[PDB]
RNA sequence: UAGUCUGGCACGGUGAAGAGACAUGAGAGGUGUAGAAUAAGUGGGAGGCCCGGGCCGCCGGUGAAAUACCACUACUCUGAUC
RNA sequence: GGCGCGCCGGGCCCGGGUCUUCCCGGAGUCGGGUUGCUUGGGAAUGCAGCCCAAAGCGGGUGGUAAACUCCAUCUAAGGCU
RNA sequence: CAGUAACGGCGAGUGAACAGGGAAGAGCCCAGCGCCGAAUCCCCGCCCCGCGGCGGGGCGCGGGAAAUGUGGCGUACGGAAG
């Protein structure tokens, strides 16, 4: 059959040819380059950790992993930094573990 | 205070002996003095009008980007920088980028090197074929000193030494049980 | 349930200057764990898909009125009819033999049954349970069950460990004998909480290599 | 300067055509002005719009086509001329514009009276708008009950 | 570039380096009068950014400035109002004591100009902060076609008529739904717009 | 509501005497009928080892896996700490 | 006072289109908890004190608190006009 | 827009914004990342024109600032080199 372009359902709103360009250079900030990521990983190895990092990482030695993202959440604040936090700790705590055995 | 080894690894500076023989070489590369520059350019009209030696690469930046780059030969840095976040860091990156590096007394002294008054850091990035094994016998006597000790360095807590009148109270009642 | 995952899903390479190899093996993979309960209803079973030429070793066998007798006696079918077959489960309890010679079997077309009686199902508490693939695709119709899906046990061990590899197969096809492994080591996955510790990517002949 | 077409949002408006505040950089780039040399020549330039669509595009590009045949440029030193100037003949017949530049009026299209198709008086509009509100209402759980199953 | 590192390593502040360094120099900071001035910038660093170049002209003073909020200077705690009004302890006051050291930096320092001010410390009755100030007369500055914005005098202490950016964060604008109380000039051209009656001649 | 009393967090450190840890390198370590044998076991395994023979074996003999043949993690004592 | 021809002084000796090859950023700050004020802003619009305090295929916003998930839209904590 | 969405012993009262039409219309710069021998800046002393907004030129192994980073290139619309 022939289909009218509707203003309501899935597909609405007036049917236009849309070309996609490249994205403009300010929507690639916070991206990691290789010359930022040897600053951070440097700056990793001169300091440490914090002792709230140091008390969520015993926690994961011990595998308490609820109350490992429970105690970063209550100490950083949201959900979603805590979560990013705790796969980033553990990472580091697994390259502890690949330096244990080799 | 118990002073952490990152910051306490500026107290080992480098010996008398070694530190002699290590500004005698430094002596002959020098950055050339702002009354040395124009008769260089009196010297520019007999082509013109009518090929860059080594120095030292002075400063923490422009030390900073040629020991990333694989650029140095041999850092030398001053022990008593007045923030010491400028240079905490060269250590590491000297040891990691496989930089051999020296640490002297005196940025006055480092600084009367180039002609201000301080200098943080100072670089090796080359020198003349003549003056290669002077280089290479002071390499061979500071590698084996910092850059080789770095595990033993890294673990090493300076301060944390009480007054001499509370080790001598101490001492006392040490031998007050014997 | 996932306790691990993998972007760098690499580092088997340095494997020359460890194997300097050249009589009969077969590689293997050691993966401990932690926290598993050997007295509870906790299970851990399957049988994990690799087609790319892994290598157990057995007393073979192989069933189906097909075009067996043609096709099946080039690596030997010593077909046995499935009324000669009566004995292995009623010589059981009465007499005290290991009736087998047998230790791998089929699952064949042609036949849409294998024996719906005593003696088909009778494979189903003997272990070694006749599940393969060879039904009318016909690309190897054999070797495809000893170039199988890799078969594990779980016991009073609480670790698991299975074949990877055969002395062939060159690294950047035995990188591809884990490939479709370890995506079904989070697929298949019960309330085992928090099982993996050691992901040791073993070549057999020479450093213990571990890919966490 | 000379202000770009640009859309009205909101469906309430987006009918009709105002004047936009600047001429965007990749419709100077496809009508070939660089964007520095474009506001010296009066082109407003907006470095902030983006081009969904390529109609909108398209309009803007023969905008600034019409705009640079219309211009009249004169020499930078008036009593020697360079190339990309305009001729003599021009220069002195040039004057002074009143009111806004190629102004943006808004024309609809001329549909001639065509006969009704068996098909198009067959078309239920209605059911078709009220059984597309459902659909669009209940797709979401169509889909979860469907994964459930 | 050496400034990358340090940046870095001045946002580990709870590391073992940082943790000495900052209880050190809070210990120093306490052992000297309460505004004074530095001879160089703390943190090179961090000047680089808020806007010091390192030529003559350019000041920095360090002003420690008393932690806590604001309780209302009322005879014995007692103010003659209706109960909303009876806040006495709990109040806070409405700017930050980062700006509050920026105008005591100007009001002492009357010939200068308040650039910008960083955090280079705190205590438990005290907060450190260094404040950058230029000398507008200075030919350095006054020849400089970059730098004189400052020697005209829409920019007499900016710290003052809240230009500065610790002064901006106190007036509450910005573009968006959020500072829609601010819309025109700030607060108030904002609620006398919205209180003005504009009687038109012909109504 | 000022004030006062009380609890928590921050400035706020260092050390010795007295537990569980785990990072972490170890050594002891296991008894179901039943088999000739105190089965901590999986992916192996008819074979590999030391002076060419042996070696431990094979089969059955107990049971859904079984003793020689790369290495691992765990559990109950023990045990050193930058 | 203002402007243009030109005499005349000084400086500056400087462009674009396309591929290949490098690089990319503001921290006691965002953010969260609580308290007080403020708002048309309602499980909290803005501002502030104290405690906790980041990330980089991140971060902010998407007028109802929260988890999972696509999508849109900007590039905060430096400055002039 | 609008006495509207919203706040309010949801009482008395309080109360914006987007879109749209105009008035006006204008855009930019650092730090950072990096290369250019600090290529950068301030001030004294002598000479000449000549400045009731103290400026241009010559001259000086005259003095200082500054590698704890001055100037040139360059900033999210991408930038730089070949």
């Amino acid at each position: 059959a022939l289909r009218y372009p509707m203003a309501v359902g899935l597909n609405k709103g007036h049917k236009v040819t849309k070309n996609v360009s490249k994205p403009r250079h300010s929507r690639r900030r916070g991206r990691l380059t290789k010359h930022t990521k040897f600053v951070r990983d440097m700056i990793r190895e001169v300091c440490g950790f914090a002792p709230y990092e140091r008390r969520a990482m015993e926690l994961l030695k011990v595998s308490k992993d609820k109350r490992a993202l429970k105690f970063i959440k209550k100490r950083v604040g949201t959900h979603i930094r805590a979560k990013r936090k705790r796969e980033e700790l553990s990472s580091v705590l697994a390259a502890m573990r690949k330096a244990a055995a080799k | 205070l118990k002073v952490p080894p990152a910051i306490n690894q500026f107290t080992q500076v480098l010996d008398r002996q070694t530190a002699t023989q290590l500004l005698k070489l430094a002596h002959k590369y020098r950055p050339e003095t702002k009354q040395e520059k124009k008769q260089r350019l009196l010297a520019r009209a007999e082509k013109k009008a009518a090929k860059r030696p080594p120095v030292l690469r002075a400063g923490v930046n422009t030390v900073t980007t040629l020991v990333e780059n694989k650029k140095a030969q041999l850092v030398v840095i001053a022990h008593d920088v007045d923030p010491i976040e400028l240079v905490v860091f060269l250590p590491a990156l000297c040891r990691k980028m496989g930089v051999p590096y020296c640490i002297l007394k005196g940025k006055a002294r480092l600084c009367r090197l180039v002609h201000r008054k301080t200098c943080t850091t100072v670089a090796f990035t080359q020198v003349n074929s003549e003056d290669k094994g002077a280089l290479a016998k002071l390499v061979e006597a500071i590698r084996t000193n910092y850059n080789d000790r770095y595990d033993e360095i890294r673990r090493h807590w300076g301060g944390n030494v009480l007054g001499p009148k509370s080790v001598a109270r101490i001492a006392k009642l040490e031998k007050a049980k014997a | 349930s996932r306790d691990t995952l993998y972007e760098a899903v690499r580092e088997v390479l340095h494997g020359n200057q460890r194997k300097r190899r050249k009589f009969l093996e077969t590689v293997e993979l050691q993966i401990s764990l932690k926290n598993y309960d050997p007295q509870k209803d906790k299970r851990f079973s399957g049988t994990v898909r690799l087609k790319s030429t892994p290598r157990p070793k057995f007393s073979v066998c192989v069933l189906g009125d097909q075009q067996h007798c043609d096709e099946a006696k080039a690596v030997d079918i010593p077909h046995m009819d499935i009324e000669a077959l009566k004995k292995l489960n009623k010589n059981k309890k009465l007499v005290k033999k290991l009736a087998k010679k047998y230790d791998a079997f089929l699952a064949s077309e042609s036949l849409i049954k294998q024996i719906p009686r005593i003696l088909g199902p009778g494979l189903n508490k003997a272990g070694k349970f006749p599940s393969l693939l060879t039904h009318n695709e016909n690309m190897v119709a054999k070797v495809d069950e000893v170039k199988s899906t890799i078969k594990f046990q779980m016991k009073k061990v609480l670790c698991l460990a299975v074949a990877v590899g055969h002395v062939k197969m060159t690294d950047d096809e035995l990188v591809y004998n884990i490939h479709l492994a370890v995506n079904f080591l989070v697929s298949l996955l019960k309330k085992n909480w928090q099982n993996v510790r050691a992901l040791y990517i073993k070549s057999t002949m020479g450093k213990p290599q571990r890919l966490y | 300067p000379i202000r770009p077409i640009v859309r009205c949002p909101t469906v309430r408006y987006h009918t009709k055509v105002r004047a936009g505040r600047g001429f965007s950089l990749e419709e100077l780039r496809v009508a070939g002005i660089h964007k520095k040399v474009a506001r010296t020549i009066g082109i407003s330039v907006d470095p902030r719009r983006r081009n969904k669509s390529t109609e909108s595009l398209q309009a803007n590009v023969q905008r600034l086509k019409e705009y640079r045949s219309k211009l009249v440029l004169f020499p930078r030193k008036p009593s020697a001329p360079k190339k990309g100037d305009s001729s003599a003949e021009e220069l002195k017949l040039a004057t002074q514009l009143t009111g806004p530049v190629m102004p943006i009026r808004n024309v609809f299209k001329k549909e001639k009276a065509r006969v009704i198709t068996e098909e198009e008086k067959n078309f239920k509009a209605f059911a078709s708008l009220r059984m597309a509100r459902a659909n669009a209402r209940l797709f979401g759980i169509r889909a979860k009950r469907a994964k459930e199953a | 570039g050496a400034y990358k590192y340090i940046q870095e390593l001045w946002r580990k502040k709870q590391s073992d380096v940082m943790r000495f360094l900052l209880r050190v120099r809070c210990w120093q900071y306490r052992q000297l009068s309460a505004l004074h001035r530095a001879p160089r910038p703390t943190r090179p660093d961090k000047a680089r950014r808020l806007g010091y170049k390192a030529k003559q002209g350019y000041v920095i003073y360090r002003i420690r400035v008393r932690r806590g909020g604001r309780k209302r200077p009322v005879p014995k705690g007692a103010t003659y109002g209706k109960p909303v009004h009876h806040g006495v302890n709990q109040l806070k006051f409405a700017r930050s004591l980062q700006s509050v050291a920026e105008e005591r930096a100007g009001r002492h320092c009357g010939a200068l100009r308040v650039l910008n001010s960083y955090w280079v410390g705190e205590d438990s009755t005290y907060k450190f902060f260094e404040v950058i100030l230029i000398d507008p007369f200075h030919k350095a500055i006054r020849r400089n076609p970059d730098t004189q914005w400052i020697t005209k005098p829409v920019h007499k202490h900016r710290e003052m008529r809240g230009l500065t950016s610790a002064g901006r964060k106190s007036r509450g604008l910005g573009k968006g739904h959020k500072f829609h109380h601010t819309i025109g000039g700030s607060r108030r051209a904002a609620w006398r717009r919205r209180n003005t009656l504009q009687l038109h001649r012909y109504r």
